[PDB]
């Protein structure tokens, strides 16, 4: 199950 | 011990459009998902038989996340280009890996990222603090600290991800929870009039972790041992060999020892 | 910026026996950046319909790929792998040895 996070 | 891991890469190409995004997923040493932005129809597809019966809308949730992290990656490369005061004409890479590493209990999680091949920022082992590689990565640390970003990652690592990793082990238990012991044999190649090569082979084993050592009369030998990278066979198993050079007429005094998960106890081979 | 040349191994899925079906692999590892060109040759000519694996990298952030095609080996047919990277001034040709 994938997970997308925030911008660097 | 089992694990679920993901690897994401984004390569910018100034003057050729917008960057290229690829992502792969793994359960231990078995891949099961992929997404290519340069594909004809970019969407997440199954690579393993135990995720083919999951439902077309779990497959839309997954796909919609892949397309989201791709847009997020496009912004990071712009910020990173500004952080380092880099020109507009050069290509750059942004890598990101993370996973959950559960007796069956949760153990550790990890989250690391790299810019152009070098370390950049990484989630620390407590999943509460960061480690920035330079000043540019301190800008990211200042952002993710004020946003409480670490708490969101820990929620996924110790929550949702140990849930689905536990689920994948049940649906593919016939392949995922079954080690395959290596199949070995030894060759021999004369080099000159007083030199020869002994090659210890290891084929068709799973998982990929394996140890190979040559020994002369019971003493470890690494001064003359060639070791190749453990390579995939293409069918879900792996291969590896190790070679040592010996004086001709002394080959009987050399033994190869194999260490693997699937063996009852270590092997001991001779030509 | 990091710049690393790839490692090239040529081998087969199962032990190579004459007249029996097998798979020919070219495994490129430890290279940076990721753009790379790999081809498989039969008697010096390009093989079409060559599939490859999905991009991935190692703990030191270096990439790896596997290029493979179905084939039935013989006594006389020769096979090689042709790789081109930004670190290479000209394509590198590694011949297939039945014992590597």
């Amino acid at each position: 199950l994938y997970n997308t996070v925030a911008t660097l | 011990s089992h694990s679920m891991r993901y690897f994401s890469t984004s390569v910018s190409r100034p003057g050729r459009g917008e960057p290229h995004f690829i992502a792969v997923g793994y359960v231990d040493d078995t891949q099961f998902v992929r997404f290519d932005s340069d594909a004809a129809s970019p969407r997440g597809e199954p690579r393993a038989p135990w995720v083919e019966q999951e439902g077309p809308e779990y497959w839309d949730r997954e796909t919609q996340k892949y397309k989201r992290q791709a847009q997020t990656d496009r912004v990071s490369l712009r910020n990173l280009r500004g952080y380092y005061n880099q020109s507009e004409a050069g290509s750059h890479t942004l890598q990101w890996m993370f996973g959950c590493d559960l007796d069956g209990r949760l153990l550790r999680g990890y989250d690391q990222s790299a810019y152009d091949g070098k370390d950049y920022i990484a989630l620390n082992e407590d999943l509460r603090s960061w480690t920035a590689a330079d000043t540019a990565a301190q800008i990211t640390q200042r952002k993710w600290e004020a946003a409480r970003e670490a708490e969101q990652r820990r929620a996924y690592l110790e929550g949702t991800c140990v849930e689905w990793l536990r689920r994948y082990l049940e649906n593919g238990k016939e392949t995922l929870q079954r080690a395959e012991h290596p199949k070995t044999h030894v060759t021999h190649h004369p080099v000159s009039d007083h030199e020869a090569t002994l090659r210890c082979w290891a084929l068709g084993f799973y998982p990929a972790e394996i140890t190979l050592t040559w020994q002369w009369d019971g003493e470890d030998q690494t001064q003359d041992t060639e070791l190749v990278e453990t390579r995939p066979a293409g069918d879900g198993t792996f291969q590896k060999w190790a070679a040592v050079v010996v004086p001709s007429g002394e080959e009987q005094r050399y033994t190869c020892h194999v260490q693997h998960e699937g063996l009852p106890e270590p092997l001991t081979l001779r030509w | 910026a990091i710049q690393r040349t790839p490692k090239i191994q040529v081998y087969s899925r199962h032990p190579a026996e004459n007249g029996k079906s097998n798979f020919l692999n070219c495994y490129v590892s430890g290279f940076h950046p990721s753009d790379i060109e790999v081809d498989l040759l039969k008697n010096g000519e390009r093989i079409e319909k060559v599939e490859h694996s999905d991009l991935s990298f190692s703990k030191d952030w270096s990439f790896y790929l596997l290029y493979y095609t179905e084939f039935t080996p013989t006594e006389k047919d020769e096979y090689a792998c042709r790789v081109n990277h930004v670190t290479l001034s000209q394509p590198k040709i590694v011949k297939w040895d039945r014992d590597m």
